[PDB]
């Protein structure tokens, strides 16, 4: 027992020593690491400092004990944890680790492409002192951020353009049917393929489905046979939009839309600065007009963009009453620093 | 000029500016169009008139970056400059930007004789902007500091980093130095808070 062992013993130093070995070792078996990786230190063994810091994601501390005690596998614990760092989609530690212990600085410059900091990538390239090597590592590698963030744009400027239409049929393969009493229909990470209703989200799983609206599909006046909310009218002949359509549906896909559109906004300024620093200035004017388009077709339709959380009951009314809850429990964009120059 | 001179008349500049560039097919751009554009300020119909004749729409670069330096903005200057390249310049917008990296990056790939004063340029400018994280990073990097990174590094609220670099000059000592009382200093500030 430690909780016995936590009050009266609380203050021996030495004793609390081995109680926080024993507290550590309990919390990893409580299948948590950053408290047992604080706790696994007070005795001074630092290989199980290594071990828990492995579990969380306290790099750099590791590498340090690591390197004061065991320098020689340091090199492979930093690949060790590169592994997880793609896994784990932090590509910047990464490529520090790899440009500063490591040897090579180019996968360091690749890694950077996952990340979209061209400034960094072009220091530690120029950092081998040789201006070729913009056009070895970093200009292919900005061509290749540039490719990957035009495509993804562009499947945002599609999703915009679809959700815009009662249909939401803008793209290829997005389409759902009239009068359908239920499903999400949100299979898709950026709905970017959508099936009908009865085949769409029949699974338990709905991401980001309810990050969106302030409300459930718990009916109060047991209308829909609980079923979820806002599905009564699936007509084509509404004639306007906004909790009219599949309520939280639209706005979990605009939610989508706007948190895609807000985490690209500053990689998409770092990319459009970095094509403009390469004499492309074209491509940067592609990129930030594709970007002001789409900014400026949401500009004028979160007015409408609307759900209710906890009044819709069988709503024979399309948009309901005319605005009950305000406009931050549903999605809402933000503004665009544009440069001055693509124009 | 009859319509360059009606399309003045009536204030419609833009006009002006579009049927002024077309008087003269010549290769080199005139210069009453620049002078107008100066006295207007309409250099976005200059690039969205220009974007055929790339020698020409780098002139409109040029008094463009110049206005926006002048006015305002800067990184819209350095990266003007991009194309006319003017180093000096281009340094100096950088600079004054904040922007260490890029303009640093140019300096040690132009000037290996101003390196290190644009990097003290640059640490007085992050001492002043109080970023002591990029502070640090040019003070080790740079002005190879180990003592002084460390010293931002606390100042920034970072230790861990700031053991890193302690360990990388092979000086433990640095924790009694900076590092321990940089921790002490931190608790210090967060019980006045």
């Amino acid at each position: 027992l430690y909780k016995h062992g936590l009050a009266l013993y609380r203050y021996d130093s030495e004793k609390q020593n081995v109680i926080y070995n024993i507290y550590a070792k309990h919390l990893s078996s409580n299948q948590m690491y950053t408290d047992a990786a604080v706790a696994y230190e007070m005795l001074g063994k630092l290989k199980e400092a290594m071990g828990a810091y492995q579990s969380a994601k306290r790099w750099r501390e590791a590498m340090s004990i690591a390197v004061q005690k065991f320098p020689e596998e340091v090199e492979s614990v930093a690949e060790e944890l590169i592994s997880s760092l793609t896994f784990e989609h932090r590509y910047v530690d990464a490529a520090d680790i790899q440009l500063e212990y490591l040897d090579n600085v180019k996968e360091a410059v690749a890694l950077y492409c996952k990340a979209y900091r061209y400034d960094i990538a072009s220091l530690v390239a120029i950092k081998a002192k040789k201006d070729e090597l913009l056009e070895e590592v970093v200009d292919p590698g900005l061509g290749e951020g540039f490719g990957i963030i035009a495509e993804l744009l562009a499947d945002c400027k599609g999703q915009i353009n679809s959700q815009l239409r009662r249909l939401r049929e803008l793209r290829a393969k997005k389409e759902e049917n009239p009068y359908a009493f239920y499903g999400q229909e949100t299979e898709q990470a950026d709905d970017v393929s959508v099936a009908p209703s009865e085949t769409s989200t029949q699974e338990s799983f709905f991401t980001r489905y309810t990050g969106k609206t302030g409300g459930t599909a718990k009916t109060g006046a047991s209308r829909r046979t609980a079923k979820n909310k806002r599905r009564e009218e699936r007509k084509r002949a509404r004639g306007k939009k906004g909790t009219i359509y599949e309520e939280e549906y639209l706005v979990q896909s605009v939610g989508r839309l706007i948190e895609r559109l807000n985490q690209t906004k500053p990689d998409a300024v770092r990319v459009v600065e970095g094509l403009c620093r390469r004499n492309m200035r074209e491509q940067a004017h592609q990129i930030q007009k594709n970007f002001v388009e789409v900014l400026d077709l949401l500009k004028a339709n979160v007015k409408e963009i609307y759900s209710i959380s906890e009044k819709d009951r069988e709503r024979v009314n399309e948009n309901g009453e005319v605005y009950y809850i305000p406009e931050i429990p549903v999605p809402e964009i933000h503004d665009f620093p544009k440069s001055h120059i693509v124009d | 000029r009859r319509k360059f001179l009606i399309d003045d008349y009536l204030g419609n500049y833009e006009k002006a500016l579009e049927h002024l560039s077309e008087i003269d097919k010549d290769g080199n751009v005139s210069e009453e169009v620049i002078d107008y554009v100066e006295s207007h300020d309409l250099y976005k119909h200059g690039l969205a008139l220009y974007r055929y004749d790339s020698e020409k729409q780098n002139v409109i670069y040029n008094i463009y970056a110049k206005h926006l330096s002048s006015n305002q903005m800067y990184t819209d200057a350095a990266v003007a400059y991009e194309m006319l390249g003017k180093l000096k310049e281009a340094m100096g917008a950088y600079q004054s930007a904040k922007r260490w990296r890029e303009a640093m990056s140019i300096a040690v790939q132009k000037f290996p004789e101003e390196v290190e004063s644009v990097a003290e340029e640059l640490i007085s400018s992050l001492t002043f902007e109080h970023r002591y994280v990029d502070a640090a990073d040019i003070q080790l990097e740079y002005l190879d500091n180990v003592k002084e990174a460390v010293a931002l590094y606390c100042k920034a609220y970072r230790y861990d980093i700031a053991s890193l670099v302690a360990i990388k000059a092979k000086k433990d000592e640095l924790l009694e130095e900076v590092v321990d009382p940089g921790l002490g200093e931190g608790f210090g500030i967060i019980a006045e808070l």
